């Protein structure tokens, strides 16, 4: 049974390394597009409000 | 040359008459135009008057005369609305006879102050249970109503208004509810769909409809929660009690931004003006209860905003939640989970509290609404199966079944004291060692039961509006009869 | 009478006139063209000056260049003429067949229907596809929205559905082809002509064809859906009938707003929109409806800019709708086919009174059981279905062989797929999907369900794999 | 001299005058009107014409319209005639009590205080809320900020500081109710009556109400700060007392102020707001403090808008305050009443040499198992309970326990919670939280530290969750 | 002119995300009001009708062609990016080339389930 | 003075974050063109112009030195606003300071893997 | 810096004068006056430069971060000027070192922030592609010689993208 079980933990734990190394990747790209659009969006709002005086 | 009294349109477009002239012009004034359309006038300037139109703007040509009104914006008021669908300036658009009511009312006023108004008090039983236990509304509350699209927020107030029914076909006056639906930017199907329903049910009779949809221009979008706020301000004013749902303010505040946008006014945040927040403040706040010197009555607000991916904590949802005393937040994931009302019990509020409330329900959902936020807190932290001690397990097992109860269908809003019945039942513990699954089954088995055979007992608790030890000690042998008859 | 250009840039152009102001909305015939360039007023400017926008390209003309006043607005050919038939925004045929030869014309600026001339009555329309039928049916005479990202299958939904119901439908149909590919207009015409809707030699046809493709300027985008309303409109109206109309795609309405609203020189609204996006579609869509007169069932295809649904032009829209029928990404890269979201598509006559408790109860179950499933993602995406419990990795297994039992292979889509096209009565789609629930295909494998009619070829396909 | 009405779009008046041009917070009064309409002069725009700001509403002005100038700001009413009566941001009565009888007047624009005026005493004002008296308290003549987001509990937290320290005080009070609910200055005046606190027909009242509520327009928004805080300057300074200015909410203040920034012809600052916020902050706030004059405890209600701290209003605010008490949604949402942030609120008087060590090192022991816990609740939502230490899931039960025992039931906030209110002593509060700390009640279960006042109700309730 | 002379021609943009910059560029030194990523509303338009000019005509026009290839650079493989969207809303498929598959071995480094051809099968030989 | 006649300075600006709004409230009401978070295009001109001032002196002008610490308040962590990159750029090195360090007992709650002086071991005695 | 980044730059010059006869270009766009003052004497002290005799293998060029952004928009531009003698008048196949390549592109929004152009994504100037275009292309190869560039790169808020 432990012998299964620490071949079983280390399969699962090497995928579950896996599947969170592509989880930063999506998640810090998703973190990048959004810092990127706030910043261009508030840019926008003050760009709108200058040119209309 | 006499441009005091008149005065030329220099340009029309999107909506917005520059008009030449009307020097002696009033700032908001209504004024009209050479083919009959209504404008307003907004923007005083120095060389001209900029004019906001009501409707289509083909109607409107340079060089066309501009006459004054001398009078602010203002729409018809009174009883002969009830029953009647009608538009942002109460022109009927029903296919029957026209608006025949002698008193009128301006669209702008400014809100009561301190003294005229008396803290809220008198329930205004929406029955709808997860709002009337947990997020009590009373007479002169302002409640908002939001969450995502589908998430069942019209279906809160539609129940709201078909309640009133059992109400107002009785004697007593202060015991009436005169319903109001402003309609914000939907679709006319819609609203034709919805005054439907309320015709089938009976509701329409105490009902008045104000419509603006979306072919209709953005100044009467912008004006409609005014105007249907000036004819419930009637029955607030003269001793009687009034609801007014506005659905919705998101729409609304679209349509603001269009006129102030076109009015080469500088936006703000999200391009909405900087005064998108005094939009909804000046609207609400003139929703009250008002004192025994200012006539009794009262004015109840139900405003609806419309969230993006169930972000309460959003520009426009957090302006409208400032200005309201309390709301009823929905969510997309409950919805589907089968709780319906979909009501995050955390996210939601009620700013008058127990004192909205019957004593009747204050004892039964007398802790429920904290306790329920608890539940959330612990069943989310212990979703893995580890070993916990009794009483974490009985907050659980009492939570989840609680959550049971306050799942509620459609067009059948229940009566106070039958919701202080069947609250009774999973608050005092009963439910308990019941499957969640059927509790359900539990409610209407018990609910149907009490409707048949006690009616002496349910009419006792609507007569006194109160649990008495006598009435606890019948309640009490009913459900655990009842209970051993169940688990068997 | 007669006008003189001021100015001009893009799609805007300025317009002086000495003598006789034309009004808002009035065409205006451009003088010295070699095809017809008509400017709609759009504004009064002031000193006796109009802005305009063109309905076709403002290359070649000069400043001081003559125009006239047509004394109307842009006034199509209506009738059953129109139909076997293409027409670009003013009505010209673009079919090579000569004059569209009607006894009436129309203006393709009418009012919409007043509240006292909506219908209420609400009638079950059966699609064929499942998710559709099951979660968020289409009613006869309502609204119908197709909500999808790019490349994840409106189109090929909407002429699905141009399938399944156009030929079972005994009344005429109307397709506006609005800022989308010139060769699917081409795909669709001799599609139609091969299929028989569209007759040459007879004059049968079921289907009117109008086209402002993304070839077009802008303003001829802005407008070409309203053209291809009162063509249906008419056939609503003035013959008492019930009508098909398919948009695709109604998003370049909006779209081509925000390009003429830019050179009209308007403050924007949020996302670089026109700040007039929710009135220029309410004056829009409320005139795509079902009255009292007669009855049109409107299936419009909604583009979704970079897959938000937050963005102002689909997010206005769904308020002017039925039923939606929300595409996905994320369901159409997994190989669900159509990708439709069951938990973000929505019907108003998704009621128990209307469609009967035993459908209610059924869709409402697969929701619960979908929505159970994806509060679990965040622990699956991690460790993995294995380190779940008894309880719910069986609620994953059943929702996941729901998941694949709502794919359906499309007859349009024969050629991708490869399976031969389905078309699963009402009866058994609430049948299958109650028999997953209550657990009696348990033991059956996963891979089964996908891309199956009824719920006899996911035991058939079953038994083969073994 | 008088002037003409030139342009009015929205709030904002423009004003021509032919020969005496007046200058900038001149009050103008404007004429042919049946209520009293106030105009501040904002800015000069050349050509003989100013451009001002509508205290009333605008509507019914027309251009050539006349407008004298009193040749002074907005004088408003000081002295004790004015303790029990309501004020507007024009210094006029809305109780309905006939005039405010008194002979001397203060503009409500005035220079803050030097620093030479400073002062740096700053001993403990005990609230009676456990959260706040523990991680950081409030100091006697020292400036207090209620943070929080839409429906947190920033109103029901000023109240309740009203109910437990306001009642237990000798000398004089200001609520100045800037932008706000007109009901809740109806449900604090007859609350008031009732307590005694005002007395309608002798002159014991201790506290003086200035209300200008969400129902104004901005100028009245922009300015009843002011005027309330003028009615407190003068306690300060002229009276010699300690004074307890109560502000709800400060945010309306500068909020009313974006409102205007368009129309007065300013290009837009971060985040929609106007150019001029830190500054027009900056003269407003030093203003409201303790000086060697007289003692002025501030407590300020700070609306976040969106619930984000970081919005260009509340961010400025921050740096402006001795003690801050921040709330939160998400406390809020899991029940946890009062919502303050442990790991957010802070104050300047949290020193082991100002409030001792054994408070310190205890305060600090509750943020660090906080924190250590808030760290941990990410992981081991995923990977599940069993694999943390002993000595961590020690650290997770102590943590949620301590959770709850910083919630509270107020006494004005009775009709939400259903429970009776409680006060809890100083000496009380740091024993309850060193005992769940060193593991004194590890034995006892979760939820009976929620919702009770001391630590000693905690071991009575968990004998009642028994049976 | 090939495809208007009864000829077939072949057409590579390379790249239409660069030239896309440079409409932002001219569009954003024109005042001209910008949206997402700062482009403006016509961006779009800018590649629709380029790629619709693409085309197989009829025998009575000559029965030629010009074929379109266009070429589009995501970030970090965002195809659901602005102008990544909008170009694969004009054309008729597309060629998804992976980062990771290019970093293994795999070239040319085409990700199958994610590429698409919508008028593929009727233009391609019996035999293949 | 003190860094040209012969003697050593230490300056504490308290902070920069202030500063740059005051300047930016005088560049937006003079009209001068808004860029990223409403500041102007010489913001960094404005710190690089104080902080250059800082520095060691040689023999021949004195010996003497002036040693800046200014100060930055970032919002909910963000090293990278305008203002915060602008001055971290500037300077020689930065001493970070974080939230959840303070409360978790790290005072002062200095992040050391962040946390950098590029001039390091030459401003160190040998013993330390 | 801390990792031999001055050093492999002064071996890169010593290098590639030595085999190719090719001398070296330093640009300071946006340089530390501090490491402006430590990286001239460094070079002093290695051989690099030269003061004595005209041995040296480097010309500097510094845009210092107190100047103006016009100074630090077209410092890149002076420094590239002086290879491209090297390159075209003798044939030589040169270095030159930009340090940093960001400041080029900071400075360059600064500028067009200044004159009144409206910016572009992310607050960088509409003109960010061809302000980098024009001078990039000038660096590289000719039939007379080349020019090759060691430049230093700065990612601001740790994203490529
Ligand atoms: N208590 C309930 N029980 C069961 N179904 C409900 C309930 N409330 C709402 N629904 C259903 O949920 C759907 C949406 O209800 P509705 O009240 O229209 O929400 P909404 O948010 O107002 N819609 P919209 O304004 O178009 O975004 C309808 O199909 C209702 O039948
Ligand atoms: N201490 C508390 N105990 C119980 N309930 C509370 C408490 N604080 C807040 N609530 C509940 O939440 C509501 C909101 O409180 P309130 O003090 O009005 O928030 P607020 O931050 O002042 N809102 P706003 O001024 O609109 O930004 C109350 O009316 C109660 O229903
Ligand atoms: N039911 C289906 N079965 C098989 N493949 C499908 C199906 N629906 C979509 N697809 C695939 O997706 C591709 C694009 O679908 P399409 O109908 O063009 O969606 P769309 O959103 O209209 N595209 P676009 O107009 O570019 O945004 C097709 O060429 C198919 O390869
Ligand atoms: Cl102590
Ligand atoms: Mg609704
Ligand atoms: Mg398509
Ligand atoms: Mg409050
Ligand atoms: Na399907």
């Amino acid at each position: 049974s432990t012998t299964s079980e620490q071949s079983a933990r280390m399969t699962a734990m090497d995928n579950a390394s896996k599947n969170a190394s592509e989880m930063i990747d999506k998640l810090t790209l998703t973190f990048n597009r959004t810092r990127q659009a706030v910043i261009t969006k508030e840019l926008i709002e003050i760009i709108s409000g200058a040119a209309a005086l | 040359v006499d441009l005091e009294e008149t005065g030329r349109v220099l340009s029309i477009g999107d909506g917005i008459a520059r008009v030449h002239g009307l020097r002696n012009v009033q700032a908001e004034e209504m004024v009209e135009f050479s083919s009959g359309l209504k404008g307003m006038s907004l923007n005083l300037e120095p060389d001209n008057v900029g004019v906001v139109v009501f409707g289509n703007d083909k109607l409107i040509k340079e060089g066309d005369i501009v006459k004054r009104t001398g009078a602010i914006v203002d729409v018809p008021v009174g009883e002969e609305l009830l029953g009647r669908v009608v538009d942002a300036l109460g022109n009927a658009i029903d296919g029957k006879g026209p608006i025949g009511s002698k008193a009128r009312r301006r669209v702008g006023l400014k809100a009561p102050g301190i003294i005229p108004r008396i803290s809220v008090r008198e329930p205004m039983q929406t029955g709808i249970k997860a709002v009337d236990s947990l997020v009590p509304i009373g007479r002169g509350q302002r409640e908002l109503i939001i969450g995502d699209r589908q998430t069942g927020k019209t279906s809160i107030a539609i129940d709201t208004i078909i309640n009133q029914k059992r109400f107002n076909d009785g004697t007593d006056e202060k015991k009436k509810l005169y319903c109001i639906y402003v309609a914000i930017g939907q679709k006319r199907s819609t609203v034709a769909q919805l005054v439907k329903r309320l015709t089938d049910a009976d509701a329409m009779k105490y009902t008045i409809v104000v419509s603006a949809t979306a072919s209709d221009a953005a100044p009467l979008q912008y004006l409609a929660p005014y105007s249907g706020c000036s004819m419930g301000e009637y029955f607030r004013d003269n001793g009687k009690h009034a609801l007014i749902i506005y659905d919705d303010l998101s729409k609304q505040a679209v349509a603001y931004r269009q006129m102030s946008l076109l009015l080469r006014r500088p936006p703000g945040r999200e391009a909405y003006p900087g005064d998108v927040f005094y939009l909804h403040s000046r609207l609400l706040e003139r929703a009250a209860k008002m004192n025994d010197a200012f006539g009794g009555g009262s004015l109840t607000a139900l405003p609806v905003i419309e969230t993006q991916a169930g972000d309460v904590s959003a520009y426009i949802p957090t302006n409208v939640i400032s200005i309201t005393d309390g709301q009823i937040f929905l969510e997309t994931e409950l919805f589907y989970k089968g709780i319906r009302p979909a009501i995050n019990v955390g996210l939601s509020v009620s700013r008058v509290g127990s004192a909205a409330q019957t004593r009747a329900m204050k004892q039964v959902a007398g802790t429920m609404k904290l306790e329920l936020a608890q539940y959330r807190e612990v069943a989310a932290f212990a979703q893995f199966g580890s070993d916990l001690d009794a009483a974490t397990q009985q907050l659980l097992s009492r939570g989840v079944r609680l959550t049971e109860l306050l799942k509620q269908g459609q067009y059948s809003p229940m009566a106070i004291e039958e919701q202080v019945a069947v609250i009774y039942a999973g608050v005092r513990g009963y439910l308990d060692k019941l499957e969640p699954s059927k509790i359900t089954k539990f409610e209407n088995a018990f609910l149907s039961h009490v409707i048949s055979q006690h009616q002496a007992l349910l009419g006792k608790i609507r007569t006194d509006g109160k649990i008495s030890e006598e009435s606890d000690a019948k309640l009490k042998e009913i459900v655990t009869n009842f209970l051993a008859g169940f688990e068997a | 009478t007669t006008g003189r250009i001021v100015a001009v840039i893009g799609a805007v152009v300025d317009v002086q006139f000495d003598e006789g102001l034309p009004p808002i909305l009035n065409a205006l015939e451009v003088q010295g063209r070699e095809t017809r360039l008509v400017l709609e007023v759009a504004q009064h400017l002031g000193e006796s000056t109009v802005r305009t926008i063109a309905m076709d390209g403002t290359e070649g003309l000069v400043r001081g260049q003559k125009v006239l006043d047509s004394g109307a607005p842009i006034r199509i050919p209506v009738g059953p003429e129109t139909l076997g038939r293409i027409m670009n925004v003013i009505g010209e045929p673009i079919d090579e067949r000569g004059p569209i030869k009607t006894k009436q014309f129309a203006a393709i600026h009418a009012e919409a229907p007043e509240f006292v001339e909506m219908s209420v009555e609400q009638e079950i329309l059966v699609t064929g596809i499942k998710v559709v039928d099951l979660l968020a049916p289409y009613a006869k005479g309502g609204k119908i929205g197709l909500f999808g990202g790019a490349g994840v299958g409106k189109t090929v939904l909407i002429m699905e559905l141009i399938n399944n119901v156009a030929k079972a439908h005994g009344g005429y149909s109307v397709f506006a082809g609005v800022g989308e590919r010139t060769r699917e207009g081409n795909d669709l015409y001799h599609e139609m002509i091969e299929s028989g809707v569209i007759n040459l030699k007879d004059a049968t046809s079921k289907v009117a064809l109008v086209y402002g493709q993304m070839n077009e300027p802008p303003g001829a985008r802005a407008r070409v859906a309203l053209t291809g309303l009162t063509v249906a409109e008419y056939f609503r109206d003035q013959e008492g009938q019930d009508v098909l109309l398919f948009i695709d795609n109604i998003f370049r309405f909006t779209q081509a707003g925000s390009e003429v609203s830019a050179l009209l020189g308007r403050i924007p609204s949020a996302v670089g929109y026109q700040p007039t996006l929710a009135t220029d579609m309410g004056t829009m869509q409320e005139r795509i409806t079902t009255t009292k007169k007669g009855s049109i069932t409107s299936v419009q295809a909604i583009y979704v800019p970079a897959d938000d649904l937050t963005d102002p032009a689909p997010a206005t829209t769904f308020a002017h709708l039925d039923a939606t029928t929300v595409l996905s990404r994320a369901i159409a890269e997994l190989g669900i086919y159509p990708a439709v979201d069951p938990l973000d598509s929505t019907s108003r006559i998704m009621d128990p009174n209307i469609v009967g408790s035993e459908h209610y109860d059924v869709a409402r179950g697969v929701q619960k059981i979908l929505q159970d499933y994806k509060s679990l993602q965040d622990i699956i995406a991690i460790l993995g279905m294995d380190e779940l419990s008894e309880e719910d990795k069986l609620t994953v297994s059943r929702a996941r062989k729901i998941q694949r039992f709502l794919s359906q292979p499309f007859q349009v889509a024969e050629v991708f797929t490869g399976h031969l096209g389905k078309l699963v009565p009402l009866k058994e789609t609430i049948k299958g999907f109650q028999q997953i629930l209550a657990g009696e295909y348990d033991h059956l494998p996963e891979q089964a369900f996908y891309m199956v009619g009824p719920i006899e070829e996911a035991v058939a396909k079953a038994d083969k794999l073994a």
